[PDB]
RNA sequence: GAGUACGGUAGAGGGUGGUGGAAUUUCCUGUGUAGCGGUGAAAUGCGUAGAUAUAGGAAGGAACACCAGUGGCGAAGGCGACCACCUGGACUGAUACUGACACUGAGGUGCGAAAGCGUGGGGAGCAAACAGGAUUAGAUACCCUGGUAGUCCACGCCGUAAACGAUGUCGACUAGCCGUUGGGAUCGAUCUUAGUGGCGCAGCUAACGCGAUAAGUCGACCGCCUGGGGAGUACGGC
């Protein structure tokens, strides 16, 4: 497969069902045969510029092995729902699993 | 950057990104914080990146 | 007749290379007096001056005491000559300026300006 | 290019603030970059003879 | 010499889709009232049928501020928002491999800015033609107010530019100094490699100037010139 790197909003009022989504989002890519290296929840942010007239959002960061069907039908499921808000798909070359900046501030 | 840490700069990491974007929202040329060309290039596009993200303001207005 | 009051306002200054333009508006954007340079009787070389702006942010200020409107936060926008005699003229009606910021609409790439002039 | 008056300083000091801040955002010549169109050429033209003049005063201060 | 296999880097190299933010213009609505716009000065033009200004919403198109740099990539023309996919070349290190497999190139073939042409879409800004207002002895112009083809997209043609370094490609030698781009080594310094700039000894040049990115000293091959006009025109061919 490909490594592939994912940042994911989702809108604030939605902000509860975010957890079943990303298990039924891992599911998918699981019996493809696709892998899971990292998941990070650091969501319930400030944003810097209304996005569809909201102010906040549920950031979530995975790293992901997939195909090139998987990653297209992740892709359209990002495509036509409705709480996916923003979307940023960045494939690298290798595999992170250790944290990026979780929670800093004590 | 390349002392000890980030060996590729990351948008992620917005402590570091802060440090060089102005009051008003731009990137900082590098004839003014000593920044090397290739790295100088590296912070741009992860500025872009978080930009797009909104992690970071396009403007300070908006 | 009717009347109102009000306070906290914002004051909207409109600077060009030609003429100036002071609007004083609540906090919603609502317009309750303005002035320009051309209404004090300028109208030409003349209007192009800071001292015309500074006559039409006193005029407006003047106009808008109706209100009350103690207080005052101030938007510049524009190029042109008057860009701070509306600002310094605006305390000297009376008011109290919270802060002041430069609103001035710039294009990333936009669309392309006319052609230069030969002259 | 935006200030606040803080702490019953007088109209003079926020003013000279407001001032300088507009000058280190460069508003007004952003505003007269963008009056008239600029052929690429003539952009071409003022970027190479910018360079010329710099170098040229930077080897001269040595 | 020329090529191949193996790690690794840098990049506005190319093509196909998708998505951002700033700003302009139009439309709808609220506040509000007499000016706005333009100029060397004006006027045409826009406004009391409620403009300009200010606030909220919507549509649509095009160009990607800052980074940005005598910076980078490309055979040249040229290529600046971000992401994914397909894809070409260059640079860099060690070991192994083939064994002259090379250079140039009349015909020929292909790529080639902008304007232009054909068919079908699109229409914000700008703007040949065009109309009005000024200026003027006149003003078929410069300046102002508007504005159509065009500028954008898909496919096809056109094959020209001060398409310039006004400098054909390839290879070998010849003092040095100061920058900068992408890599290597040795102990911030020294060495070295492929690009990109400023000076400068010899040497060259009519002079200006070039000067390891030669216009120096030499080889291989090709193109071109023979006083200014008539003329890159007439006739014929493609
Ligand atoms: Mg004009
Ligand atoms: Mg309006
Ligand atoms: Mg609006
Ligand atoms: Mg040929
Ligand atoms: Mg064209
Ligand atoms: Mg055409
Ligand atoms: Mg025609
Ligand atoms: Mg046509
Ligand atoms: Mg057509
Ligand atoms: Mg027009
Ligand atoms: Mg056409
Ligand atoms: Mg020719
Ligand atoms: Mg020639
Ligand atoms: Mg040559
Ligand atoms: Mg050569
Ligand atoms: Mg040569
Ligand atoms: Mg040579
Ligand atoms: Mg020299
Ligand atoms: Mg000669
Ligand atoms: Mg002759
Ligand atoms: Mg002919
Ligand atoms: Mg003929």
């Amino acid at each position: 497969m490909r490594h592939y790197e994912i940042v994911f909003l989702v809108h604030p009022d939605q902000s509860e069902q975010v957890g079943g989504m990303v298990e039924r989002y891992t599911k998918a890519i699981e019996e493809d045969g696709g892998k899971i290296h990292r998941l990070e929840d650091w969501g319930r942010r400030q944003l810097a510029y209304a996005i569809n007239n909201v102010h906040k959002a549920h950031y979530v960061l995975m790293n992901v092995e997939c195909s090139a069907k998987a990653l297209a039908e992740l892709e359209d499921n990002f495509r036509y729902n409705d709480a996916v808000i923003r979307n940023l798909v960045m494939r690298r070359d290798e595999a992170v699993t250790e944290q990026s900046e979780m929670l800093k501030a004590e | 950057f390349t002392a000890e840490g980030v060996k590729e700069i990351d948008y992620k990491d917005l402590n570091t990104l802060k440090a060089y974007v102005s009051e008003t929202g731009k990137i900082v040329p590098s004839r003014i914080t000593g920044t090397k060309a290739k790295y100088q290039r590296q912070l741009a596009t992860a500025i872009k990146r978080a930009r797009y993200l909104a992690l970071l303001p396009y403007t300070d207005s908006h | 007749k009717v009347k109102k009051t009000v306070v906290d306002g914002i004051a909207h200054i409109h600077a060009s290379f030609n003429n100036t333009i002071v609007t004083i508006t609540d906090r919603q954007g609502n317009a309750l007096s303005w002035a320009t340079s051309g209404g004090s009787g300028f109208r030409g070389s003349r209007k192009s001056t800071p001292f015309a702006a500074q006559v039409a942010a006193e005029r407006a200020g003047q106009a808008a005491l109706e209100y009350g409107l103690k207080n005052l936060d101030v938007n510049v926008k524009g190029p042109g000559p008057g860009r701070e005699s509306a600002v310094r003229a605006l305390n000297a009606c009376g008011y109290k300026i919270a802060s002041i910021t430069d609103v001035t609409p710039i294009p990333h790439n936009g669309c392309r300006p006319p052609k230069k002039r030969r002259v | 290019p935006a200030v606040k008056v803080k702490e019953n300083e007088p109209f003079d000091v926020a003013l000279r603030r407001f001032k300088r801040s507009c000058e280190k955002a460069g508003v007004l010549a952003e505003v007269r970059s963008r009056e008239f169109y600029e052929k690429p050429t003539a952009e071409r033209k003022r970027k190479a003879a910018a360079a010329v003049k710099r170098h040229a005063k930077k080897v001269q201060r040595e």
